[PDB]
């Protein structure tokens, strides 16, 4: 059955993240629960579990007051708070089912995480959180591209000529910055016949913001 | 504690390709060994459980075993699921918990190369009106990902606050690098010109504009 | 129980007294025992005591 | 005690009197039969599997 | 006289200290404990008087 879990954004270090996990379908008094992470760049790592019938609870041996874990059997979810985030923690959480059910030390030989869940990527970083900036830019068929600056957070959608130029756009990946912003540009393929004569709009919603900039490059001569 | 795994293992379709997962005295010998896979962007499943067995659902061509304190996987028929990456799962007692492997990417045995297209983009007047000029050269359709970008003021390589992404694999199994480097407007338009001469196995493609164009 | 037998197995309703056509099969597959077959591809003596 | 050097094995599980108590029963008659299967097949050589 | 140990149980020529699954076996075993069994699998709490 499905094990949908609810993620986070973008956050300042050392403070406290809440995810949760919930759980429908099965009887949710039977099967104990697992917390694994995984980072870009690395593999699985385990944290811990909980048991929804009992308040057993158990810690990695690197993570011993980093993280306190959180029943709710009326709600039939299962949360967990972080504390005193880390830099390299930028991590997708995921919210693990076991079959069968262990609460001894000894009795984690024959658990398998059988259901998982979707995870959810948190992050770790730091800078304000306000709307994007948009940065003119002229060309060098003629390409030319659309640049935005400072947004925060993640993510952002490009669109040309309000959706009515779709060919030839082609975003790039988000930068990393040491000022703790994020960077992004849109570069099209158009003609060379048509760089000034049929001239085209670039837009770039941020609905964590709630703010929509439109502009109007024109190429130099 | 963790367990040691080939970064790359790869085999031609048709026939067989084995992955190793050594282990210490208390951690495959003593437990269990199980073997996980994940898609990109998705959740992994369970594909071998008490080192024999396989659950209802998986075909019967992927078979594990171990012998001593190692185990090996060994996957038949490589198409469209085996280019997935491969997880090592145990359990241990000087952790007291589950551990697992660094992690095996399992690819087959071919893309033409792509000449790289380079193009310089000087900022533009609307950017000078506010005060601001942010050099950026973005190279594209390129293979295999082997760029380097220098930031040269036409007598010398000078870099100041770099900002140098990855390639990211698009739809088309291509590339595409990005990197920005921000200055004061004045600094900008004291160059006489700037070039982004990008080295691409080789084939550098010298791309020199004018800030008047 | 051991069984030997070398008649055609028929899987539909085409009686095959001889031939093998696109239902009719033979029912003795043989392997094949490559050095190039990986670990699960090998043949083991398996023998068993009753 | 001439049955455990005959290369290391890779499957022994027995479903019934244990392996090493068995000079201290003394039967009637133990039947002996073998054959080669895959690596694959291995698995199924078992009492009720399919 | 109780006994707690999770130390491997060899029973082969072969000595087994810290190896297993040829011929030394985990000496401790689970309970398969489920409500879908008849009268002859379920979990009985025992409790004795000396
Ligand atoms: C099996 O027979 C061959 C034939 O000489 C011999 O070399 C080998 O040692 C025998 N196997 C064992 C386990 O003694």
């Amino acid at each position: 059955v499905q094990l949908v879990q609810s993620g986070a954004e973008v956050k300042k270090p050392g403070a406290s993240v809440k995810v949760s996990c919930k759980a429908s379908g099965y009887i949710f008094s039977d099967y104990n629960i697992h917390w694994v992470r995984q980072a870009p760049g690395q593999g699985l790592e385990w944290m811990g579990w909980i048991s929804p019938d009992s308040d057993d609870t158990n810690y990695a041996q690197s993570f011993q007051g980093r993280v306190t874990m959180t029943r709710d059997t009326s709600i039939t979810t299962v949360y967990m708070e972080l504390s005193s985030l880390r830099s390299d923690d930028t991590a997708v959480y995921f919210c693990a089912r076991s079959v069968g059910y262990c609460s001894l030390n000894s009795c984690q030989r024959w658990m398998w995480f059988d259901t998982w869940g979707q995870g959810a990527l948190v992050t770790v970083s730091s800078a304000s959180t306000k709307g994007p900036s948009v940065f003119p830019l002229a060309p060098s068929t003629a390409a030319l591209g659309c640049l935005v600056k400072d947004y925060f957070p993640e993510p952002v959608t490009v669109s040309w000529n309000s959706g009515a130029l779709t060919s030839g756009v082609h975003t790039f990946p988000a930068v990393l910055q040491s000022s703790g912003l994020y960077s992004l540009s849109s570069v099209v393929t158009v003609p060379s016949s048509s760089l000034g004569t049929q001239t085209y709009i670039c837009n770039v919603n941020h609905k964590p913001s709630n703010t929509k900039v439109d502009k109007k490059v024109e190429p130099k001569s | 504690p963790v367990l040691t795994q080939p970064p790359s293992a790869s085999g031609p379709p048709g026939q067989s390709v084995s992955i190793s997962c050594s282990g210490s005295r208390s951690n495959i010998g003593t437990n269990f060994v199980y073997w996980y896979q994940q898609l990109p962007g998705a959740a992994p499943k369970l594909l071998i459980y008490k080192n024999d067995q396989r659950p209802s659902g998986v075909p019967e061509r992927f078979f594990g075993s171990k012998s001593g304190t190692s185990a090996s996987l060994a996957i038949s028929g490589l198409r469209s699921e085996d280019e997935v990456d491969y997880y090592c799962a145990a359990w241990d007692d000087s952790l007291s918990g589950h551990v697992f492997g660094a992690g095996t990417k399992v690819t087959v045995l071919g893309q033409p190369k792509a000449a790289p297209s380079v193009t310089l983009f000087p900022p533009s007047s609307e950017e000078l009106q506010a005060n601001k000029a942010t050099l950026v050269c973005l190279i594209s359709d390129f293979y295999p990902g082997a760029v380097t970008v220098a930031w040269k003021a036409d007598s010398s390589p000078v870099k100041a606050g770099v900002e140098t992404t990855t390639p990211s694999k698009q739809s088309n199994n291509k590339y595409a690098a990005s990197s920005y480097l921000s200055l004061t407007p004045e600094q900008w338009k004291s160059h006489r010109s700037y070039s982004c001469q990008v080295t691409h196995e080789g084939s550098t493609v010298e791309k020199t504009v004018a800030p008047t164009e | 129980e051991r069984d030997i037998s070398t008649e055609i197995y028929q899987a539909g309703n085409k009686p095959c007294n001889g031939v093998a056509g696109v239902n009719c099969y033979f029912p003795l597959q043989s392997y094949g025992f490559r050095p190039t077959y990986g670990v699960g591809h090998q043949p083991y003596r398996v023998v068993v005591l009753s | 005690s001439v049955l455990y050097n005959f290369a290391p094995f890779f499957a022994f599980k027995c479903y019934g009197v244990s392996p090493t108590k068995l000079n201290d029963l003394c039967f009637t008659n133990v039947y002996a039969d073998s054959f080669v299967i895959r690596g694959n097949e291995v698995s199924q050589i078992a009492p009720g599997q399919t």
